[PDB]
């Protein structure tokens, strides 16, 4: 159990996994959607379409071998999946991809057609996915005048004023070998694909360095979208969090994981050990929520996200949810901490020990992109079991008690009420 | 009382308890069903409020899944506290309490919950109506529980009887070792409980051609075709399904989904056509079958098929496909057909 | 729900004066009412205690 | 507010010792007897102070036909409170008859009840 | 413009405007049920209120039937006020308001009521469902509106302006002086609505054999046959509907319903089994298909037929008349079958 | 609905005193509130009519 | 209290009046330049008192696209007041945007409402 990473140039990342029956080999940039501007939002998830483009995905379909990619906020992936005894064949579709050729793809009926294509997913996430569209405008409001603010899958005003010389303008810019970390994961071996690699000449494609911009910073803030013909009110909120390699990232993610994820439908999670449930489910306050510690390059949100039916206790909802989070800084328990321990070294578990290639590779090359390797599972629940709970104490007391909130929200939302009602919430009167 | 388990120097491990008693054996409609939602509730020694905060507290998540031919019990967990869930699992098939109170207060409610979330699903209908049409009682039972056949805790009790035996079920584990899971399993009440029969047919099902059935339902509209396969047929239709939701072929961009049911006697080709507007699902469906009816070369699908296939890596007991270097040619012959929606402005199978 | 809402006299309190729906632009021209609330206070306060000394 | 199983232990303590439950049960009988509740149709359980959450969810647990059994005989004791009168000797609730039909849903819903409570509040001593 | 019409020495009289516009002529799904709904609101010279409260002074009540052929507008009143209703009519084929306030405060509304109540009578389900699979796109249109098809305003003003013309609608009156009848209607605005084609088809319709529909349903279960019958063959399955319902049959007391539905063009015959009980409606629709299939001797309801005919006739557009005398025997060849409720376990077409 | 339920004030007057729903057995024991209610008004009446002759 | 079909009765005649509508038109113009309504973004049907029985069938009746453009305004003409500002004069309502698009839903239920009650009062003369 170990990660290997050798550089000759272009910095080769592996992580063998013998169990696995099949292998990925893949590109990860160092940039996202952060690292776009208000007009051109959306460069990268064009990108990505034209990758898995029809033309693109039959050549790759003919060798036996699946595209994959994934556009993130402070990195990209293009990742190609074949049979263990494939891998070169994965490489050769890579080298065609990105080196040998580079605007095959950008034909003007390819371009169009996926212009297209992209325009009527991102219309669709707008007008039906209400959860993951009021995410999206948390950060955008969070954000806002500010890299980590716009949207992975970009707007639909810069989609439609976008055109190749964008696309071009971009892959110039940010597909660099500075700011790329080659990934091979499930069954491979380090040594054959490193070979393989180092088998082409090209070295002069390289040398160049992409773009900077400004920092991101956290805005208390809110955007209300409302709309009372949709059937429930979906709400987001948050304060500014953790950045991944914060000496608090574990602290973080573990007091998300003592509130938790809830699906009032599911008899399981009614049971949950979760000192909120008890108010929330007399009057069935909501149909779910889920607390989460997102984190990135230059901050991060923590918070939570919830939909409900109950249209009049909206404020119960939130005040209640609130006051839980109030406790972290004054009364949290041993036991919370203690179960909270377990079910976050679960959920570490289930991220980065499943049995797919393609998130492995995802997961690998954004962390060697940061810091210049992955941290083992290992090390992790060592660090995760060294929290306590004065430790929680102290990072809720700078990062919750009376600090600055981010709101989303559509749908029936009338009954949330104003931003300082529900910002005075985040700290309790004492003598 | 089969025991299989990959290991791995994983923090995490999975445990599966796999009883033949999916809803292709449900006694009544939805039993089956019924009693996946009954799985994890009181045993008589342990109310599912304490399994809960116990497994809670040492790492580890429980969840009852049920599909056509299984109702599979699975433990996700830290990988040394495997003893503990082995006897979570068992004492469910062997003592859960089965009180009335939890059927009205819990299982009910959450029945009603699935079929509510599937009931909006045209496309989920549809798959259901595939089934009755082409195999009928059997395979063609109804997924969920609906009502429309009224099941008692009694018929859920005598479903459990019926289907949680010795030889109707498989133990299987991942990032376990062997060695371990069956000293534990032998140590667990799984082994006391009865060696009743394995329900498992080993002839092929019977089926029908030629079937149709329409279905008013407001929302989208879906076109269906199904396909009964034989246990040697399965390799060429597998490739069929990724072929057509590849970009291999032009017609993938007219269907919202294909692909096989795999089961050990035989299996169902599912292709469904979905959209808002009825004239696109029907010029769709009907340009889908013309274009099988001409046949087509499915050489080209091959490695790729066995790609897809192979991501499949979490199965244990997976139906092995070595047939796949034989398959080249098909032609649609004979098949059923479902619409579900504006069924007036729909295609009949006359008319394919 | 909260305390000031089930309980059966804070609800009053809470549906008069803390959680009361308030048209967004009223103006200063509405504040006379609690003014006049305050002189009946004042009124009632002061009165009664020289009640204490009056004959 | 004693609770039913506090009340329970106790009083099967009583009834399995063969002394106290000689001298017991005779001064129980003749207490419940002078009680009069018999006479107005009603069995003990129906006497049970049912607000609060324990009550509730037996009463929410019991059987359709015990449950309509159970309405009817509080109405019906009621009407005969209001006139000032007994019921016919006949229609009085017989001692074979005074069962308690509630009890076992009652001490089920404080067991899970008590369970929980811990569960709530449980230490982990590592 | 058919103006025909009986008197009699009465206080009451009955006038009707028969109009080919049923659902068999329906546009798109359930327009004639709206259009229906749609008669006697608001015209553009006399709002809905006042028609009501008028009526009421003069003593007489309106109302507007659907069927599968005709949209029927109707008036029972007091004698003597014959010109005041023939003019009432007559503004609701040529004048309706067609408010859009209209559609959505009282005509959608009162749609849903309809279909609500018909939708908890399996037998209705299971007769939409006969119609539906015997002749499709044509008769088999569903008769009320359940949206599954989106029904707009402008919808319901297009079918008006297709099915309100002169050539296509008959007046008759009972209890009426037919000399002024024709007068009234000659100076009304009947005579001025735009003379277009009559809608009845005077060919035979496109119709199938052997189709079966499964519909699943909490209730009562019901097992259906629906027979296509020519023109010719009317009068053979009239007596058979008698005969099967009557006393002359053993097994009336198996069957909850038996009809001919007849018009200008052909009709269904249609026989019913209802039970909460699906073993009892497997049983007795098996074995009324078997006796039936043995073939029968419907003379002796020949008498009971023309007396049962004679009450059921009362409209002055009553089918063939003399054709019963020819009926001897009858033998169940071809047929469609319905079944809904507990589908899983009913009969199939095939076992039949 | 009657004005007796509508009307913001005959509502409360309504709620309290004609259909509050009675427990159908209550004896004349339960008569005492009523009469500690008249007691309430007869010394309040009697007292601030006695007041204005007093020193 | 005035009707609306009284203030269209009186308007149209002064309206179709070639003298009066030279003489009063010009200072109804005025009167509502200096009303300012439409410097607040408001049309002046958003202005119509709503907490009665017409009204009330008026704004139900009005179709979605209108109905969500009224809301719009009378909320941002809230949040306009609120801060004692106007609004910049390029989102102010135009003479030729201050249309009277509720009056004809408004008229309509008027004339509904007056048919009922006489209607409801008809005197029968034997
Ligand atoms: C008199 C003996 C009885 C004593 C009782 C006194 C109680 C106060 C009565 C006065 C009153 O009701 O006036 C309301 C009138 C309406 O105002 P508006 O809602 O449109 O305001 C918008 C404001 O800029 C928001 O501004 P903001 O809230 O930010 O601060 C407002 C202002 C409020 O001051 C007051 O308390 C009221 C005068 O504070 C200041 O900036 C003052 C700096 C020293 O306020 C005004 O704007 C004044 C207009 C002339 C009224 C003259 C009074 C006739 C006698
Ligand atoms: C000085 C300050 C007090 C002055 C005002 C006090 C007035 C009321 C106080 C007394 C009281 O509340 O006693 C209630 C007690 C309960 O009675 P229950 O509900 O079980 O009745 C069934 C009844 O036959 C229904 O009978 P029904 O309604 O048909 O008529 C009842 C009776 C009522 O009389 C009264 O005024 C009430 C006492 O009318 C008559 O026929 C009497 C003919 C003269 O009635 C009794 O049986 C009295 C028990 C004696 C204890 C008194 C102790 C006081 C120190
Ligand atoms: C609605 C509230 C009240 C109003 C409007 C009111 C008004 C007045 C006025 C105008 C005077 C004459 C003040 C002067 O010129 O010296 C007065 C005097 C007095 N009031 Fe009140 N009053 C109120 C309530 C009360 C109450 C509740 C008491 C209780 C006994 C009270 C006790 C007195 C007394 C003792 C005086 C005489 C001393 C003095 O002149 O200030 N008042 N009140
Ligand atoms: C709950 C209400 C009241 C109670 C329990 C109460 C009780 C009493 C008592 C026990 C006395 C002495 C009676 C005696 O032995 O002579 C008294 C006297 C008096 N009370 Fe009250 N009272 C009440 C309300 C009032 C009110 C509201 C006033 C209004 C000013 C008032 C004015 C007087 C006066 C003037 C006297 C002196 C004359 C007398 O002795 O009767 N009382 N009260
Ligand atoms: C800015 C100022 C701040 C300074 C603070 C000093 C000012 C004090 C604030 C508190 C003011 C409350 C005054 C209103 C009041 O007491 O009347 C309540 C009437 C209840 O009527 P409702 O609002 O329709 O509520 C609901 C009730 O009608 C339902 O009936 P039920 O369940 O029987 O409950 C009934 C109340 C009964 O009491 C009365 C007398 O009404
Ligand atoms: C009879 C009625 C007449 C008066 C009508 C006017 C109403 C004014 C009442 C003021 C209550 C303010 C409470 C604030 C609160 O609870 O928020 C508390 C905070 O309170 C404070 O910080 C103290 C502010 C000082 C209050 C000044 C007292 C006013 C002097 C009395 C004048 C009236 C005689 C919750 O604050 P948080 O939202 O940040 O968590
Ligand atoms: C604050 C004081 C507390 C006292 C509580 C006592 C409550 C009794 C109040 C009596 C109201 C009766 C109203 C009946 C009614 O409206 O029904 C009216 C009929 O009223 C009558 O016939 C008159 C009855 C005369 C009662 C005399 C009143 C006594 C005054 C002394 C009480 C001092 C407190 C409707 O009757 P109907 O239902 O047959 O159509
Ligand atoms: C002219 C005035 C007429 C009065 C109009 C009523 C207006 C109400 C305004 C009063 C504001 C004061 C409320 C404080 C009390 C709230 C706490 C409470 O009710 O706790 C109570 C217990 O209260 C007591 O024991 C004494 C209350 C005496 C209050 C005397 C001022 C708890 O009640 P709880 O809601 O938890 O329900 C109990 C479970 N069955
Ligand atoms: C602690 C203080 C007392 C607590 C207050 C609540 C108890 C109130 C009991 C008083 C009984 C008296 C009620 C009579 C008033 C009912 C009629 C009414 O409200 O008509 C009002 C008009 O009233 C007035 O103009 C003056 C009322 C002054 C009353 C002075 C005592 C009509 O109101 P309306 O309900 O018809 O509103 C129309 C809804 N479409
Ligand atoms: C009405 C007659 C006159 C009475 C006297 C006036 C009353 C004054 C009360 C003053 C302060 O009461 C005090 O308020 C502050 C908020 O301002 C509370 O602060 C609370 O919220 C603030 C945020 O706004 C947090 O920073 C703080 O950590 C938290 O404890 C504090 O815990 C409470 O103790």
């Amino acid at each position: 159990a170990e990660v290997t990473q050798l550089s000759n140039g272009i910095v080769v990342a592996t992580e063998h996994n013998p169990s696995a029956h099949t292998a990925s080999v893949g590109v990860v940039f160092g940039s996202g959607a952060a690292n776009e501007n208000p007009y051109n939002n959306g460069v990268s998830n064009l990108w990505k379409n034209i990758f898995l483009s029809k033309e693109n995905s039959a050549v790759a379909a003919k060798e036996g071998l699946a595209l994959s990619s994934n556009i993130s906020r402070d990195f990209q992936s293009y990742i190609v999946s074949s049979l263990p005894g494939s891998t070169d064949k994965s490489l050769d579709f890579l080298n065609q991809s990105f080196i040998q050729q580079k605007a095959n793809l950008l034909s003007s009926s390819n371009f169009e057609a996926t212009k297209k294509s992209v325009l009527k997913q991102v219309q669709d996430f707008e007008d039906n996915d209400h959860p993951n569209r009021v995410l999206e405008h948390l950060h955008s409001t969070a954000f806002q005048n500010t890299p980590l603010s716009l949207p992975t899958r970009g707007t639909l005003e810069s989609l439609e004023n976008l055109v190749v010389a964008d696309l071009e303008s971009f892959a110039n810019n940010h597909f660099l070998n500075s700011n790329a970390v080659v990934v091979g994961t499930g069954n491979i071996k380090h040594e054959d694909l490193v070979n393989s690699i180092e088998s082409k000449n090209l070295s002069l494609q390289t040398g160049t360095k992409p773009v900077l911009k400004k920092k991101a910073a956290f805005l208390g803030s809110e955007v209300r979208l409302r709309d009372d013909t949709l059937p429930k009110a979906w709400i987001s909120l948050a304060v500014e969090g953790e950045p991944v390699n914060s000496p608090n990232y574990f602290v973080a993610k573990l007091a998300a994981q003592i509130f938790g994820s809830y699906n009032a439908f599911e008899p399981a999670s009614r049971l949950q050990g979760i000192k909120l449930l008890d108010n929330i489910q007399e009057y069935q306050l909501c149909d779910n929520f889920n607390h989460f510690s997102l984190s990135y390059k230059d901050s991060g949100l923590w918070g939570f996200s919830t939909a409900t039916r109950n249209v009049t206790m909206i404020d119960d909802l939130i005040h209640f949810t609130l006051k839980q989070w109030n406790r972290l800084t004054i009364s949290v328990t041993d036991t919370e901490v203690e179960r909270a321990k377990s079910l976050l070294k679960l959920q570490l578990g289930q991220l980065y020990e499943s049995g797919n290639p393609v998130n492995d590779a995802n997961l690998l090359g954004a962390e060697v992109l940061i810091k210049g390797s992955k941290l083992s599972l290992g090390e992790a629940f060592k660090k995760i079991d060294a929290i306590t709970v004065k430790d929680v104490k102290a990072w809720a007391g700078k990062r919750l008690w009376d600090q600055d909130i981010a709101i989303a929200g559509t749908g029936q939302i009338e009954g949330l009420l104003d931003y300082m009602r529900i910002r005075s919430d985040m700290s309790m009167m004492r003598w | 009382l089969t025991v299989s388990a990959r290991d791995a120097p994983t923090k995490i491990s999975t445990l599966a308890v796999k009883v033949h008693g999916g809803s292709r054996y449900a006694t009544k409609d939805g039993v089956a069903h019924l009693l996946n939602r009954f799985n994890f509730q009181n045993t008589n020694t342990r109310s599912a409020l304490k399994l809960v905060r116990e497994s809670e507290l040492l790492g580890g998540t429980f969840k009852s899944t049920l599909d056509r031919e299984y109702i599979t019990l699975k433990a996700t967990f830290l990988k040394d506290d495997l003893p503990y869930y082995v006897n979570a699992l068992a004492d469910v098939l062997y003592k859960t309490a089965f009180k009335p109170h939890e059927l009205t207060e819990s299982v009910l409610p959450a029945a009603r919950y699935d079929y509510a979330v599937a009931e909006q699903c045209p496309v989920k209908s549809a798959e259901d109506q595939l089934y009755a049409i082409t195999f009928r009682k059997g395979l063609g039972n109804p997924l969920l529980y609906d009502g429309v056949e009224r099941v008692s805790l009694q018929d859920i009790k005598d479903f459990a009887d019926k289907v949680y035996t010795k030889e109707n079920l498989e133990v299987s584990g991942e990032n376990v070792v062997e060695a371990d899971l069956k000293r534990f399993v032998d140590e667990s009440l799984l082994s006391t409980l009865p060696a009743g029969k394995s329900l498992v047919s080993k002839s092929e099902p019977k089926f029908f051609l030629g079937e149709e059935n329409r279905v008013r339902f407001i929302g989208d509209s879906v076109a269906a075709i199904g396909i009964p396969v034989n246990k040697a047929s399965l390799a060429q239709y597998e490739v069929l399904a990724n072929y057509l939701t590849s970009a291999l072929s032009e017609l993938s961009g007219l269907i919202s989904s294909a692909k096989l049911d795999k089961f050990t006697d035989g299996g169902l080709f599912t292709l469904f056509v979905r959209d808002q507007d009825s004239a696109v699902v029907s010029s769709n469906i009907k340009k889908i079958v013309a274009d099988l009816k001409k046949g087509k070369d499915l050489s080209p699908a091959i490695n790729y098929t066995k790609l897809k296939n192979a991501v499949q890596n979490e199965s244990v007991s997976s139906p092995i496909e070595l047939n796949f270097d034989a398959v080249k040619d098909f032609k649609l012959g004979k098949f059923n057909y479902v619409a579900v929606g504006d069924v007036s402005n729909l295609p009949y199978l006359d008319e394919l | 729900m909260a305390f000031r809402k089930s309980n059966v006299y804070l609800s009053l309190v809470n549906s008069y004066i803390i959680d009361s729906p308030q048209p967004s632009s009223i103006n200063y021209w509405w504040n006379m009412g609690s003014l006049l609330g305050l002189c009946l206070v004042i009124q009632i306060v002061t009165g009664i205690f020289m009640a204490m000394h009056y004959s | 507010p004693q609770s039913f199983t506090s009340i329970a232990r106790i009083g099967d303590y009583i009834l399995k010792s063969p002394v106290l439950s000689k001298l017991c049960v005779p001064v129980a009988n003749q207490f419940i007897n002078l009680a009069g509740y018999k006479k107005l149709g009603l069995k003990f359980d129906d006497l049970i102070a049912e607000e609060n959450p324990i009550m509730q969810t037996a009463l929410r647990r019991l059987p359709e036909d015990e449950s309509y059994a159970r309405a009817y005989r509080i109405i019906r004791a009621h009407q005969t409170e209001l006139t000032h009168h007994l019921l016919p000797r006949n229609e009085w609730i017989k001692a074979q008859e005074d069962v308690p039909y509630l009890l076992p849903y009652i001490l089920e819903a404080e067991a899970a009840a008590k369970e929980k409570d811990e569960l709530d509040n449980i230490e982990v001593s590592k």
